[PDB]
């Protein structure tokens, strides 16, 4: 775990190869990995850090990425900042010197403590580790590393609101059209990126960048770290190449029982927002990333949710918007209403109370509710809840024939 | 009401250090944090002070009182039950087990034993979905409990 499993991992030998870098060469090295956003942005990473290109500017640049993940689960980018921290240090110290910031803030996940603190102690060890630091490995370009804890945001999780956390002042995001999103948070340039491609980009630059990138399905490069959680009896992370038979995921999973087999129905395959499947929907994947969309899948977040046959359709759903209840930042006036209007409205299907219409209804407020906002976060939870109406609620437009029943049940 | 970050003031000296140049605002975050810890149910009155170390306005300060779900307006059992209500957990029919334990902890799901040791939280996504039921206990962590075993669990603190 700490220094000598961190020695022990041999991480940072690479980075003695990164002081001689290479750091246009090491750029120009993540586009043949032609790296998209591992956090489901999928701007080229290359694209994102080379948007950059800071020429001379009067403010220190900064590089920061997430450590915090909400999403729902599964809780991989915790798992990741957990069994190998330093291998997490090391990228961050070598991508950094790529974009040329003197230092770099990680901000961590609010519900982390205990969790939280292995990281810093193995971020001390790496002044301990004296890789690098003033004049730093051989490299003029100065290293400084700071970890902040966290109000306990999902709303934290936008990038304007995470850039803005480290603000710490009332997380909204900044305005979208003014970044430049390098420029000026705490006051300067900076560039976010997801953990997982903050670390795992430090790697495949050492490796040479064909054996990473020639993995998979060239809608989707590299590698992955999936996890499901479901009615099954193996949920979990399974670091996996993009690309790969869902069903046969589900065969890793051993997930109970069978699938498509006893029970149903459908699947979240990102994480919650993606639209939902169905069962004979789960045949497609194939879950590379490009794969998804096509169906309207959209399995950004890496992480699957099963949700079983036997239950109420509406039921999950709406315990599931609740999340988004708690969500809204405030920033935007719209989406007050945004969670309201569903969740109140969400409720009276899930008691089964309401008339026909009302499905039909939610359908315009969701367009409108998604004709515009300031997130982005509310954005991607208002999608998810529309594709409920088709397939499941397609299901569910049957599941409210149930909320029939409640109206036969009225008197 | 007469909070005092003084004496541990030295290692919150250094949270100073974090943000560089002007503002302390990068200090607020990690100021409130200081202060849970001081005393959990924080106070207005530690609040102001932590504004003049902080050298800010109170609402500005109120301002991010509001929007951090973490920092606590009172008190909470010292034992805190986090309680993970969200889907994910919800699919884990977790929820059976907090109903369960309500039970036996002995008060509406809102409200804290008269004996104040804990505090249950309905609470939202732990970001712990894969390890579900996952219990924050405290500071610490408690995964996918049984509800004999979560009986079991809430019993050792108890003692
Ligand atoms: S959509 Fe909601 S959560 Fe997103 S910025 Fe607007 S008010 Fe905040
Ligand atoms: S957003 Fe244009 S009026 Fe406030
Ligand atoms: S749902 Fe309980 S931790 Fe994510």
């Amino acid at each position: 775990x700490x220094x000598x499993x961190x020695x022990x991992x041999x991480x940072x030998x690479x980075x003695x190869x990164x002081x001689x870098x290479x750091x246009x060469x090491x750029x120009x090295x993540x586009x043949x990995x032609x790296x998209x956003x591992x956090x489901x942005x999928x701007x080229x990473x290359x694209x994102x850090x080379x948007x950059x290109x800071x020429x001379x500017x009067x403010x220190x640049x900064x590089x920061x990425x997430x450590x915090x993940x909400x999403x729902x689960x599964x809780x991989x980018x915790x798992x990741x900042x957990x069994x190998x921290x330093x291998x997490x240090x090391x990228x961050x110290x070598x991508x950094x010197x790529x974009x040329x910031x003197x230092x770099x803030x990680x901000x961590x996940x609010x519900x982390x403590x205990x969790x939280x603190x292995x990281x810093x102690x193995x971020x001390x060890x790496x002044x301990x580790x004296x890789x690098x630091x003033x004049x730093x490995x051989x490299x003029x370009x100065x290293x400084x590393x700071x970890x902040x804890x966290x109000x306990x945001x999902x709303x934290x999780x936008x990038x304007x609101x995470x850039x803005x956390x480290x603000x710490x002042x009332x997380x909204x995001x900044x305005x979208x059209x003014x970044x430049x999103x390098x420029x000026x948070x705490x006051x300067x340039x900076x560039x976010x990126x997801x953990x997982x491609x903050x670390x795992x980009x430090x790697x495949x630059x050492x490796x040479x960048x064909x054996x990473x990138x020639x993995x998979x399905x060239x809608x989707x490069x590299x590698x992955x770290x999936x996890x499901x959680x479901x009615x099954x009896x193996x949920x979990x992370x399974x670091x996996x190449x993009x690309x790969x038979x869902x069903x046969x995921x589900x065969x890793x999973x051993x997930x109970x029982x069978x699938x498509x087999x006893x029970x149903x129905x459908x699947x979240x395959x990102x994480x919650x927002x993606x639209x939902x499947x169905x069962x004979x929907x789960x045949x497609x994947x194939x879950x590379x990333x490009x794969x998804x969309x096509x169906x309207x899948x959209x399995x950004x977040x890496x992480x699957x949710x099963x949700x079983x046959x036997x239950x109420x359709x509406x039921x999950x759903x709406x315990x599931x918007x609740x999340x988004x209840x708690x969500x809204x930042c405030x920033x935007c006036x719209x989406c007050x209403x945004x969670x309201x209007x569903x969740x109140x409205x969400x409720x009276x299907x899930x008691x089964x109370x309401x008339x026909x219409x009302x499905x039909x209804x939610x359908x315009x407020x969701x367009x409108x509710x998604x004709x515009x906002x300031x997130c982005x976060x509310x954005x991607x939870x208002x999608x998810x809840x529309x594709x409920x109406x088709x397939x499941x609620x397609x299901x569910x437009x049957x599941x409210x024939x149930x909320x029939x029943x409640x109206x036969x049940x009225x008197x | 009401x007469x909070x005092x970050x003084x004496x541990x003031x030295x290692x919150x000296x250094x949270x100073x250090x974090x943000x560089x140049x002007x503002x302390x605002x990068x200090x607020x975050x990690x100021x409130x944090x200081x202060x849970x810890x001081x005393x959990x149910x924080x106070x207005x009155x530690x609040x102001x002070x932590x504004x003049x170390x902080x050298x800010x306005x109170x609402x500005x300060x109120x301002x991010x009182x509001x929007x951090x779900x973490x920092x606590x307006x009172x008190x909470x059992x010292x034992x805190x039950x986090x309680x993970c209500x969200x889907x994910x957990c919800x699919x884990x029919x977790x929820x059976x087990x907090x109903x369960x334990x309500x039970x036996x902890x002995x008060x509406x799901x809102x409200x804290x034993x008269x004996x104040x040791x804990x505090x249950x939280x309905x609470x939202x996504c732990x970001x712990x979905c894969x390890x579900x039921x996952x219990x924050x206990x405290x500071x610490x962590x408690x995964x996918x409990x049984x509800x004999x075993x979560x009986x079991x669990x809430x019993x050792x603190x108890x003692x």
